[PDB]
């Protein structure tokens, strides 16, 4: 025996998905201070005494400070608070911080080069350890404090029995002197659970229910894994938490004087449909999704008029394939083009929901609105810089023109967007990796001049309505007018040209049914005939 | 160009025999109990 | 005793519906099934909007309804100190009740 | 529920009673919100202080269940004089992104 235990358990303990990151913690520290001295000597060389643990909210590192304080056989861990060592009187702060180390610098006086290590936890260490540039402030307790624990963990006398192990919360906040070499190296980040950690997590919450069978057999844990994506360790436990307050309070029955319904809640078992609920509208994660926009920009569906709305999906589709069985063609770009009003955003939303690439997204001007162009660059460069960190991605960049702000009189628009937007078309990902770039505009012709369209490698046509007959197999479809007016509708459009567009169609078909009966056919003839246009 | 600022100030733990009654000590000690 | 018509918030429902459901409702089932389903309770709760739909009159009934000892309140900022070190010796100074009953009874 | 978004125009020539007749046609619904957004409210400012305006007034509508907005002399929102010509930009981009916004879900 050295340190560790025949018991490595770590599945016990209450650590979940965090086994890549404690085995190469493992290999780089406690390492050189578990093998015969003799080796060491023959190389000569000296340990490793400081880490230091950064992550977002909600990952397991208090838990994982508690866990390492019971699997150890050393002596025992201090933990102590970080903000709890400045006192009042003058010299006490000193005192306080002095006062940990005696024991390890006494035992290393009475037995060098031998015994056993000491572990001391710093929980919230960026509370004492700001930057000691000015703080402002009368008195240097701040900057006395740092600096007597820079002096101590690194001085003229030499501690080899020691490791400190700091956890902090936002590392921004931390003086540079420890980060460097010598003083505090090896620093990990700890991030959110994939794919197995998920499952993992959910099995060790969800143990005990199973244990004493309280869990209905319709519950499935792989469902939910699957089902809940960025979320982090304590979101999972709150979901949990959140579908068992749902049942507890679904049993009870409290009006006017708290009542529990006994001998009727005697039996009690969690349904499906009370995760989902909680899952629904308890518990949201903090990275956040784009279900609203991918539930606003498709908002009545996609219908099938005529066989130009195939090609276009078929066309996509084709591009996509592409993109992910290619080496020579790490880039690739599409434009879509067509006259107002056709169905441009939604069909392209459409061709990005198709594929299952595991990044996403779409930069609308819906976001940016009162901003000036310095800070549309910095949000577009954000966006795909984000995008430039996955094996694949999908970004769309939709109503182009309304980003460099073009208004024909004169004309005048904003150059940073567009020589930004002309550099981000040609810029290759890192090594093996790939993106795809679609496009949506309603001008081809102003592109065209400022040589942007030879930027792009393809481009597809949007058209609309075109003849009677596919007005009609619309109209059939949408479902609104039948037997009788669909007869007279028929006959007044004699197979002529209908130049109209389909959300225009919806318009016009939601402001004809506010009338009587009587009048309906009438209104929307004339509305058709006066708005029709021509091509 | 401006920037007001506000200071925190710490009292002291004034102790009666840290010296002038160490000597007052040994003349208890040395002195009136001899 | 306590009726929700003596505490006269009427106009918000399925918010206090909501409330007792997702806090005290783990507190009001028999002891033993709690303690099988591995469940630790809330702690903490948030108010906001706008200035004066009766944020506090819901603070205040709340909590007049246990049957505990009385509620401790800290009005706005009434833990600053001068002397270095004394905020948070005040802050921490009004968790200490709770961790002595803790630590004796238990459960 | 297919068209939760709908916009109207009211044109004429000048000294016609066009921002007499938005006003009583907006009090005519009984809508539960309802706002008018003048320019009279708004001398001196430069164009960021306008689009903010005009930003708040429109986050306020997106917290109810119906609301009717009125926005009355667009000619002199974006300033304009036949000389020129000239206007402001970020008025107009901002105008024509926030005509065509749906609101959240069922409002
Ligand atoms: N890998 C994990 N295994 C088990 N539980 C986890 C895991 N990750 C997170 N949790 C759960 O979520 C919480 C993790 O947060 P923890 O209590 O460790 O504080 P923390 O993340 O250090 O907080 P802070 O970010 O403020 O420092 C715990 O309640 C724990 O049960
Ligand atoms: N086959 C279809 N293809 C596209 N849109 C359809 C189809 N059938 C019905 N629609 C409806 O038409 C809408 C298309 O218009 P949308 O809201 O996408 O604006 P748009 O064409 O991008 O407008 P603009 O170019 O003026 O910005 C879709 O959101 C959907 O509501
Ligand atoms: N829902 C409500 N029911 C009854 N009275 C209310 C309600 N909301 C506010 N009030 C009245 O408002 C006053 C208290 O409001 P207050 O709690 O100070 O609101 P806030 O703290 O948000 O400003 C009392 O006169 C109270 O009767
Ligand atoms: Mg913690
Ligand atoms: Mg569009
Ligand atoms: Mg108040
Ligand atoms: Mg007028």
């Amino acid at each position: 025996q050295s340190i560790i235990n025949p018991d490595w358990n770590f599945e016990k303990m209450g650590i979940g998905g965090l086994d890549k990151e404690f085995s190469d913690i493992f290999r780089r520290a406690f390492a050189s201070r578990v093998f015969p001295p003799e080796i060491v000597e023959q190389m000569g060389c000296k340990h490793v005494k400081g880490i230091l643990l950064y992550g977002p909210p909600g990952c397991g590192k208090t838990l994982l400070a508690r866990q390492i304080g019971k699997m150890l056989n050393a002596r025992e861990p201090k933990v102590v608070n970080g903000p709890e060592i400045l006192n009042k009187y003058v010299g006490e702060s000193e005192a306080n911080i002095r006062k940990l180390f005696a024991d390890a610098e006494e035992e290393q006086r009475r037995l060098g080069a031998n015994s056993g290590l000491h572990i001391i936890i710093f929980d919230e260490i960026d509370a004492i350890c700001k930057q000691r540039g000015s703080m402002a402030g009368s008195t240097g307790v701040h900057d006395t404090v740092v600096n007597q624990l820079l002096s101590k963990i690194d001085g003229v006398e030499q501690l080899n029995n020691i490791l400190v192990i700091g956890m902090t919360n936002r590392p921004d906040l931390i003086d540079e002197a420890l980060l460097r070499p010598g003083r505090l190296e090896v620093k990990m980040e700890i991030g959110l659970p994939d794919e197995k950690g998920r499952l993992q997590i959910l099995h060790i919450h969800t143990a005990r229910m199973r244990g004493h069978q309280l869990l209905s057999a319709d519950v499935d844990i792989k469902e939910l894994a699957v089902e809940t994506k960025n979320f982090s360790g304590a979101e999972l436990e709150g979901l949990v938490r959140a579908a068992q307050s749902t049942a507890m309070n679904r049993h009870i029955k409290a009006s006017t004087k708290v009542e529990v319904d006994m001998e009727k809640a005697e039996s009690l078992q969690v349904t499906r449909g009370d995760f989902l609920a909680s899952l629904e509208n308890d518990i949201k994660p903090a990275f956040g999704t784009n279900q609203e926009d991918y539930a606003s920009y498709i908002m009545n569906g996609i219908i099938k008029w005529g066989d130009p709305v195939t090609r276009v999906l078929d066309d996509g589709e084709l591009l996509v394939q592409q993109t992910k069985n290619s080496d020579r063609t790490p880039l690739v770009s599409v434009l879509l083009e067509g006259p107002p009003h056709s169905g441009k955003t939604a069909l392209a939303a459409k061709i990005a929901e198709e594929s299952n690439f595991p990044f996403i997204k779409i930069c609308s001007p819906d976001k940016m609105i009162g901003f000036s162009e310095t800070a549309k660059c910095q949000a577009m460069k954000k966006i795909f810089d984000d995008a430039y960190k996955s094996q694949l991605s999908c970004v769309v960049v939709d109503d182009i023109e309304r980003l460099l702000d073009y208004v024909p009189i004169g004309p005048r628009f904003s150059n940073l967007v567009l020589q930004a937007l002309l550099v981000l078309l040609k810029k290759a990902p890192p090594q093996g990796r790939k993106l795809l770039i679609i496009g949506t505009t309603s001008r081809k012709d102003v592109l065209q001049e400022m040589e942007m369209l030879n930027a792009f490698s393809t481009t597809i046509h949007v058209p609309n309505i075109a003849t009677g007959e596919q007005l009609l197999e619309a109209l059939e479809l949408l479902g609104n007018f039948k037997d009788k007016e669909r007869t007279t509708i028929a006959q007044q459009v004699k197979g002529k040209k209908v130049w109209i567009g389909i959300k225009k169609l919806l318009m016009l078909i939601e402001m004809s049914l506010q009338m009587d009966p009587e009048y309906r056919v009438r209104k929307f003839l004339a509305l058709l005939r006066e708005e029709g246009a021509s091509p | 160009i401006i920037m007001d600022s506000s200071i925190s100030k710490q009292a002291l733990s004034e102790i009666e025999t840290r010296h002038s009654e160490i000597i007052k000590l040994e003349n208890s000690i040395r002195e009136l109990h001899d």
